[PDB]
RNA sequence: UUUGGUGCCCAUGUCGCUGUGGAAACACCUGGUUCCAUUUCGAACCCAGCAGUUAAGCACAGUGGAGCCGAAUGUAGCUGCAGUGAGAAUAGGAAAGCACCAAGC
RNA sequence: CGGUCGCCUCCUAAAAGGUAACGGAGGCGUACAAAGGUACCUUCAGUACGGUUGGAAAUCGUAUGUAGAGUGUAAUGGUGUAAGGGUGCUUGACUGUGAGACAUACAGGUCGAACAGGUGAGAAAUCAGGUCAUAGUGAUCCGGUGGUCCAGUAUGGAAUGG
RNA sequence: UGGAGGUAAAGCUACUGAAUGUAUGAUGGCGCCACCUAGGCGUACUGAAUACAAUUAAACUCUGAAUGCCAUUUAUUUUA
């Protein structure tokens, strides 16, 4: 019936909606979009509803074990001076790329 | 006798009839419609009378169509009681009938025929009737 | 295996036969299922355990049972006292257990002439019903006291059913 | 003589709770107070206002309070609290 | 009225601390959860107690 | 500017019908041996690979079929016979719109 | 004589809230160790075509439909990716408190941010002080039961009280 | 000046009950022959479902005011 793919829209939907509902601190949230050939990351400042930095395989690197997405975005995200996130696995589950993804994401000076 | 054959709730607020016709203001199916000019309440009873007349006076040719019909009922206490102490049971059925309402309507019968079986409907109703014909 | 001859042959067949010039827009057979509906568990005659063994025992994959999702005072089978069972089998079982009918058992029915003149759907699926489930070779004579039959069904990814009559018919089904 | 009567069956009924609106809008509030009573979500809570297990929408912080329209035709009711320029 | 409810008591100093309500009819098993105990300052197991 | 992602908007955003395109991307797809999984199953979840695909999803052009929206006048109610003004009905619109980000432009 | 005597929901109740009558309809004197709490996944009933036992109606797959389904129960309100159905883990169906409000004659009732202790679920944010919400209950006195960093009619205890 | 609301009115292929007609006519009942069961024939009638036209409602609502209400702005007044 479901498309796989406005079904992992709809499970990200679930997600925003709690989050948008809970975030009582004006945490930015850090969403992963993945895709069966590579995945992607982008940093949505909510209460603005802009978007603070971002990462790709498209940063010329190669098809998605590349956890290179999450300490490049790390950086940038240091150099804000936020390091106090909360996750969004879009669809997805935290298991596999994405668990690989968050692991380097928090062990290079974030907090989440 | 015109009666709904089951309604929800047995014993429902008055309606008044005080307005200007919300719905049938205008005949609808026929040539000729009578009127009414005094809101009023027209039991089963008087529709019952008022369609054996406009039949029996319509001959075996033309058709009448019936507007109204009793949908909301009526109390009435019984005799030599108190007051108080409960609602009365319900005995009769009553269509409300505002001021200007198309209720009864003839068809394919001629003109002085039918503007004399309106007449002799619209004696047996308590409203002030009146004779309405059809637009075009 | 069965699947060896619909990717060896069948694609390039199907796409000549229609003028399609993508290599799938031929249907492909995309799922089949088992029910029987045991409706004799009233409360416990045998509690469907042969159901499930015999089941198991035709095809690979593990049976499941169903809930009753209505309340029936008719009988006594309401909210509840799961009935039936379900196979829904697929992958290399899908093609082969599919074969395994055609080449073995339906020349093991009372009577085999045709059928899938009106069993169509209309909208690309196809049924097949068995009245005992003893004909089938992965069985013993031993069974449950009462023996019954099988529900199956051939669903493809496609609406139009000439298109699964076109399917079933480079198949090689009893028409 | 007297006449034949009783048995009415239908004199009860059960007391009024006050539910409804308690800050209009323009008010400025303080976290804690309750903005709105109500019996199932009449009201929706929006942005920096809870919903307390009676249903109750009630404020978390200072601001001007506002109601809002929103939903599949724009016949929901929210409601929500603004912060001051601090 | 029906006297349904049940007293929970912690087992390491058997005060009688926290209340529940429970239906016999159904379950007859004795309640054994394990909550917060004022004197013991930790989480015991508390079990039911007449 | 076009493609993809996504938040805000809640149908003038839909439902559908006819065609056009897929370098980069989005899916399909190919396998399930690994992490992980099905009330049972690599359907789905999750991996690791892109031979083939524009079929389907996705986007783009046209479609006034249903659904949706709906002006003015006039009327009903109102509140001290003038202002207030709907509902229903109608002409008629309508094939969405607002931003931010990555690419080649 | 009869009926009723508290509590809960709708209408009457006149588009805030309230608002009487021997006015119109109906319910309660609870239920669940999961129907609580949390993570994860999933989303109608019905109808039509198609199929052995199998029948109007069990189940099976397919589409269609925009809620007529579900929501422990009365009615109302709210809720279709939810507050509904399934699963794993637990017991926050915590202790000590409480700024600020609601509605109130008094008594009482209701909601609750935030803080400390020590926990559960979860990668984490977060959530959890009983359930989707609204009833489900009864003062004081007297006496009993369990604990006690309280007193103990001169003193030590005890009885008796707190 | 902004806002909660669901009344008056209106409306009912926008649901719930009630409910008028014309067209299509199912469910059936009167007969009716075969056949002893699976069934056919036209139905002066009851009307499934739908279309078209037209209706009613304190406990009906896809819709819906004015007054009144809450709070706030500005002017003036009162120390209640
Ligand atoms: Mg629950
Ligand atoms: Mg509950
Ligand atoms: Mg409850
Ligand atoms: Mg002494
Ligand atoms: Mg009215
Ligand atoms: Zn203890």
């Amino acid at each position: 019936m479901k498309t796989r793919t406005e079904q992992r829209r709809l499970r990200h939907k679930r997600i925003v909606k709690k989050i948008r509902a809970t975030n009582h601190d004006n945490r930015v949230v850090l969403m992963v979009i993945k895709s069966l050939n590579h995945i992607s990351v982008q940093a949505w400042d909510f209460s603005q509803n802009i978007v603070l930095a971002s990462s790709s395989s498209l940063a010329l690197k190669l098809k998605n074990n590349a956890k290179l997405v999450g300490q490049d975005i790390a950086d940038k995200l240091v150099k804000l001076k936020l390091t106090n996130v909360v996750f969004d696995t879009g669809g997805s589950k935290y298991h596999g790329r994405i668990a690989a993804l968050a692991e380097a994401a928090r062990e290079r000076g974030l907090n989440f | 006798m015109l009666q709904p054959k089951r309604t929800k709730y047995r014993k429902p607020h008055n309606v008044s009839y005080e307005g200007k016709a919300k719905g049938n203001s205008y005949v609808a199916f026929g040539e000729y419609g009578l009127v009414a000019t005094k809101g009023n309440w027209i039991d089963a009873r008087a529709i019952e009378s008022a369609r054996i007349a406009i039949s029996k006076c319509l001959g075996k040719t033309g058709k009448m169509w019936i507007r109204i019909f009793p949908h909301m009922s009526k109390t009435k206490k019984p005799l030599e009681v108190r007051m108080g102490s409960g609602k009365g049971n319900p005995e009769f059925w009553v269509a409300v009938v505002k001021q200007g309402t198309v209720m009864f309507e003839v068809a394919n019968i001629p003109e002085s025929q039918m503007i004399k079986a309106l007449t002799r409907a619209g004696h047996k109703l308590p409203v002030t009737w009146k004779i309405l014909k059809r637009e075009e | 295996n069965l699947k060896a001859h619909y990717q060896k042959t069948i694609a390039k067949e199907l796409q000549k036969s229609f003028a399609f010039s993508s290599i799938m827009q031929v249907p492909r057979l995309e799922k089949i299922v088992i029910n029987m509906g045991v409706g004799d568990a009233i409360r416990d005659s045998k509690f469907l355990e042969s159901a499930l063994n015999e089941l198991h025992l035709i095809s690979g994959q593990k049976p499941v049972a169903t809930k009753a999702k209505n309340a029936i005072s008719t009988y006594k089978l309401r909210a509840g006292q799961l009935i039936g069972c379900k196979v829904t089998l697929r992958g290399e079982r899908m093609w082969a257990f599919l074969e395994k009918l055609i080449y073995v058992a339906l020349p093991r029915v009372r009577d085999f002439r045709g059928l899938s003149l009106k069993s169509f759907d209309g909208r690309g699926n196809y049924t097949i019903g068995i009245k005992e489930q003893i004909i089938f070779p992965e069985i013993v004579y031993d069974d449950i006291k009462r023996i019954r039959g099988f529900d199956v069904t051939l669903v493809t990814s496609t609406n139009k059913d000439s298109e699964a009559l076109a399917l079933l018919r480079a198949l090689n089904l009893p028409l | 003589s007297k006449k034949g009567v009783g048995s009415t069956k239908n004199g009860r009924d059960s007391h009024a709770k006050r539910l409804g609106a308690k800050k209009a809008d323009g008010q400025m509030i303080r976290t804690g107070q309750i903005i709105y009573r109500q019996r199932g979500t009449r009201v929706y809570p929006g942005v920096n206002v809870g919903l307390g297990s009676d249903d109750t929408l009630f404020a978390l912080s200072d601001g001007l309070v506002k109601y809002q329209k929103f939903g599949p035709k724009q016949g929901k009711t929210r409601v929500s609290v603004v912060k001051h320029k601090l | 009225a029906v006297k349904r409810s049940t007293r929970l008591g912690c087992n390491d100093c058997r005060e009688i601390n926290y209340l529940t309500f429970k239906n016999v009819k159904k379950n007859p098993e004795k309640l054994a959860l394990n909550k917060f105990c004022s004197r013991c300052r930790k989480v015991v197991v508390h079990k039911e107690v007449k």
